[PDB]
DNA sequence: TTCCCCCCCTTCGGTGCTTTGCACCGAAGGGGGGG
């Protein structure tokens, strides 16, 4: 199956980051067995392309899996993935009841790769203390992580799934990267056995194949206003500021009666009694905020940007949007397991949850805007990652002083 | 003799270089004839008009000009990702350093590319039948051929450890030295089978061994003697050399500071002007020399133990770490003086240094050390919980030795009862580049000062400055500028701008400060008055 | 008529907002280590 780049772009030339000794000596013992059976073949200096590679541990299975950073090769061969053949997103998967995630990456280890293209899929296993130059490799069969591989294997996977899909059309099947989302309306007790049956059916096709996510629980959270009888001058100032900041996202927001309520240069602490006109205005504002935002629509041509804020006490907020100040979705994440362990962890599972939500709902990973310094992220994001995909991210430096989602 | 060729091509769209022919003819060919005796150089006819600028030196030496061919040769991946460091070498019982000679002259170049590396001495036109010296692809191709040759031997002998770095082999073993000489003999025989002329006894070494500024003794290591120049009239070039030498010597010498030595380099025009030193730079250089006066040594690695990377603060954005495995027996010593960002405090610099040490140690040894930071756990908790980023430090203990890093001032979270409230604002015209900064308190007191060559952000910070000047111990400043509040919220210690520095100097003295932001040009209490004042 | 690898500081330009100043990051110039 011929594969081609987008004309006018150089191939992937990304450098390999240093790795822990455990990861390096697991990568070596995986790559040896991969090379023995023809999956990867060594290469010499003449190949000028390289992509990162690092070892993760999925679901703490005590074993090691190999990820190859393909975020640039995909950006180059997006034509082979979005023009040649890309599976459309099933619009009914947004409203489903329960979805399970499976991996069919090993099923991609049989299709031979394009003879000319292999030289682009080269990676390098480093060495501790630079003892020996990094052992290079290139792929001979379809790689697990490159968006060209689902495009090539789409027809084969569809032919695999046709019997099970025809027998059970109720479940909805989606495929992103080498991961499969299976969405059932059955009961929780029988859904697991049905998924085991699907796995056995996949096995019966000669391809080996190795979680009960519930999409329906994902709803846009409403932004809230404070409410108390004794409104101090400082709190009224904060409320006016929040109304001003929300005036962009909600056109109907009006803050005028509270502006007339603050005329004199009064102290921030002394209690200023709030009249009935301002009470009516607050009630009307809360009535407006009761309704969802109006005017947001999804355009597949544009790209998704997901912004993350940290509210402290192990709480994070995320906003997925395409056009600024019009959030396509808002949320909040909270887990006490990370805080007992780490803090970059909390962010890592936050990113995984957001990207899984966006794949299930929209059908593509967002571009993240992490609230973390680049060095402390690139150093530690590999110790907790467990999803075979890697979304694009950019790092922010200006503090988001607004933080009015949770005041 | 036989080494398998490697495909080599050129960047698409052009042929090889062709520089004008140059008009030695017999005396220099005698040297080249010896190369033609072995087969390093071949005979090229007139059907290969490609040419390169010839050049001959007198060795104390064909330094061929390849720059056009070097430019148009295809991209070769740089597999050498670093440099071996002595601190990561496991203590070996027997060692032997082999320096492979005639390295680039014994690797055959691909027949297709041979015609491009031409040479003109008029007749007879030369071409490099082997890997040229100074060519782009020579290092990578030679290193990969060396790896391909050496892999079977390493598979045969697992206990032998061989470090390769370009054209040099370093072999170590837990075997007895009598058996180690034997094993070196089979290594040499295997290498010579492939045509590499490894020395037998001429360049083989016994302890101490020598490498790049690295004296390696049987159970230690050190840098080769760093002689710091002594002179009375220092130009910028001597300062640059000093800084480089001190940076190199800091790998094992503890307590090195080069910030004030480098600060003299700022503002210089050319590479010849003489910059007189200050008292700070002179004192720092004298201290560096007088700590460099005695010999210090490192130690080798030992996988049976755990690394411990202490950190100390040497004052005003300088940190030092001493990675070690046994107390008072260092493995490595460093320094972190890089200051990124125009507004940071000490905890941010400490966590930056921690990440740097983590990545260096992952590069060198393979596992992250167990830090001993000079910061109290409660201070780290206070910093990381109430901050808007995701800061982590891997695993650490506390070092109770001053100077100690801590947060300086704590902005209050809620408005404070009974204390004064100031409403500050500044405004600067875009064109005239002149403005005014002022404030209105709750008591109706209003104070304003014109300012020259200060923009909106500058005059807002000066309004903060006046508010902090004229208030008491406790105060509530209310602003309408996001930039000012952002600068003051991050709790900086020092800043490149002096205005932020004096603002921090006042925030240190104040007992309790609270800052609240209100929108601008929207009529919120005292904003109307403090904007009317600056609207005149 | 020397090619690169790697580290450190300093200056310049791009870049995105904070919006026309200001604060980031990377890429270039000196040094160091030689291979
Ligand atoms: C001195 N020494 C030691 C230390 N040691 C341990 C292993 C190796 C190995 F063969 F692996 F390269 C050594 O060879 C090297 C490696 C490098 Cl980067 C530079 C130089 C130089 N000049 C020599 C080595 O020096 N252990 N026991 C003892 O006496």
């Amino acid at each position: 199956v011929p594969v081609k780049l987008k004309p006018g772009m150089d191939g992937p030339k990304v450098k390999q980051w240093p790795l822990t000794e455990e990861k390096i000596k697991a990568l070596v013992e995986i790559c040896t067995e991969m090379e023995k059976e023809g999956k990867i073949s060594k290469i010499g200096p003449e190949n000028p392309y390289n992509t990162p590679v690092f070892a993760i541990k999925k679901k703490d299975s005590t074993k090691w899996r190999k990820l190859v950073d393909f975020r640039e090769l995909n950006k180059r061969t997006q034509d082979f993935w979005e023009v040649q053949l890309g599976i459309p997103h099933p619009a009914g998967l947004k409203k489903k009841k329960s979805v399970t995630v499976l991996d069919v990456g090993d099923a991609y280890f049989s299709v031979p790769l394009d003879e000319d293209f292999r030289k682009y899929t080269a990676f390098t296993i480093p060495s501790i203390n630079n003892e020996t130059p990094g052992i290079r490799y290139q792929y001979n069969v379809l790689p697990q992580g490159w968006k060209g591989s689902p495009a090539i294997f789409q027809s084969s996977m569809t032919k695999i799934l046709e019997p099970f899909k025809k027998q059970n059309p109720d479940i909805v099947i989606y495929q992103y990267m080498d991961d499969l989302y299976v969405g059932s309306d059955l009961e929780i007790g029988q859904h697991r056995t049905k998924i085991e049956e699907l796995r056995q059916h996949l096995l019966r096709w000669g391809l080996t194949t190795p979680y009960e996510l519930h999409p329906d629980k994902w709803t846009v959270q409403p932004i809230v206003l404070p409410e108390k009888d004794s409104w101090t001058v400082n709190d009224i100032q904060k409320l006016v500021g929040k109304l001003n900041w929300a005036s962009q996202i909600y056109p109907g927001i009006k803050v005028r009666q509270l502006s007339k309520l603050l005329r004199g240069t009064k102290a921030l602490t002394e209690v200023i009694p709030l009249t009935e006109e301002a009470e009516l205005e607050l009630a009307e504002n809360r009535e407006i905020l009761k309704e969802p935002v109006h005017g947001v629509y999804y355009d597949p041509s544009k790209d998704l940007i997901a912004e993350i804020q940290k509210q402290g006490q192990g709480q994070w907020t995320y906003q997925i949007y395409q056009e600024p100040f019009k959030n396509l979705k808002t949320g909040k994440y909270a887990r006490m397991r990370g805080a007992h362990t780490n803090d970059v962890k909390q962010l890592t599972e936050a990113v995984q949850k957001i990207t899984t939500e966006s794949i299930v709902i929209w059908g593509k990973t967002p571009k993240f805007k992490l609230p973390i310094q680049k060095e402390t992220w690139e150093t530690w994001w590999t110790e907790y990652w467990q999803a075979t995909w890697i979304p694009e991210w950019e790092f922010v430096n200006t503090p988001p002083l607004v933080k009015l989602w949770y005041q | 003799s036989p080494i398998e060729t490697v495909p080599v091509k050129l960047k698409p769209g052009m042929d090889g270089p062709k520089v004008k022919q140059w008009p030695k003819i017999k005396a220099l060919v005698e040297i080249c004839t010896e190369m033609e005796k072995e087969g390093k150089i071949s005979k090229i006819g007139p059907e290969n008009p490609y040419n390169t600028p010839v050049f001959a030196c007198k060795k104390k030496r064909k330094l061929v000009d390849f720059r056009e061919l070097n430019k148009r040769t295809q991209d070769f991946w740089e597999v050498q990702l670093g440099i071996p460091h002595p601190a990561g070498l496991k203590k070996k019982k027997s060692v032997t350093v082999l320096d492979v000679g005639d390295a680039y002259f014994s690797v055959p170049l691909d027949e297709d590319f041979r015609k491009y590396t031409a040479f003109t001495i008029p007749g007879i036109r030369y071409q490099y039948n082997v890997l040229p010296q100074g060519w782009k692809g020579s290092p990578a191709i030679f290193q990969s051929s060396m790896t391909k040759i050496l892999e079977p031997f390493k598979k045969q002998n697992p206990d032998i450890v061989i470090y390769q770095y370009m054209d040099d082999l370093y072999v170590g073993s837990d075997l007895e030295i009598g058996q180690h000489r034997t094993k070196i003999e089979e290594l040499r025989q295997h290498l010579l089978r492939w045509g590499l002329t490894t020395p037998d006894k001429k360049h083989q070494k016994e302890p101490p061994f020598l490498w790049m500024g690295y004296e390696l003794h049987p159970d230690k290591w050190t840098v080769q003697p760093i002689v710091l120049p002594e002179k009375d009239s220092w130009t910028v070039n001597d300062i640059q050399k000093l800084v480089g030498k001190l940076n190199w010597a800091s790998q094992i010498y503890p307590g090195i500071k080069v910030r004030q030595l480098s600060k003299l380099l700022r503002g210089t025009k050319a590479l010849t002007e003489v910059i007189p030193l200050t008292e700070e730079a002179e004192l720092e250089l004298a201290e560096n020399r007088e700590i460099l006066k005695e010999p210090v040594h490192g130690v080798y690695y030992d996988p049976s133990k755990d690394l411990i990377a202490e950190i100390q603060k040497q004052g005003q954005g300088q940190w030092t770490y001493q990675i070690y495995q046994e107390p008072f027996k260092n493995l490595k010593t460093g320094k972190y003086a890089r200051m990124r960002g125009a507004h940071t405090n000490d905890v941010k610099q400490l966590t930056e240094a921690v990440q740097k040490i983590t990545t260096e140690s992952i590069v060198i040894w393979g596992k992250t050390p167990k830090f001993k930071l000079p910061i109290q756990k409660e201070t780290w908790e206070t910093w990381w919980t109430e901050y808007w980023q995701a800061t982590w430090i891997p695993e650490w203990e506390f070092v109770n030795t001053p100077p100690l890093v801590k947060l300086w001032y704590q902005l209050e979270k809620e408005p404070i009862v009974g204390a004064e409230t100031f409403y500050v604002d500044g405004a600067a015209n875009r064109e005239t580049k002149l403005g005014k900064a002022g404030y209105v308190t709750n008591k109706g007191r209003q104070k304003v000062v014109p300012l020259t060559n200060t923009t909106n952000q500058k005059t807002e910070l000066q309004a903060i400055y006046l508010a902090l000047q004229d208030s008491g111990l406790e105060v509530n400043i209310v602003t309408n500028s996001q930039y000012a509040l952002g600068i003051i919220q991050a709790q900086p210690d020092k800043s490149e701008s002096e205005l932020v520095n004096q603002i921090i100097e006042q925030l240190i003295k104040k007992e309790k400060v609270y800052l609240a932001w209100v929108p601008a040009h929207k009529g919120i209490g005292g904003n109307e008055q403090v904007d009317k004042l600056v609207s005149a």
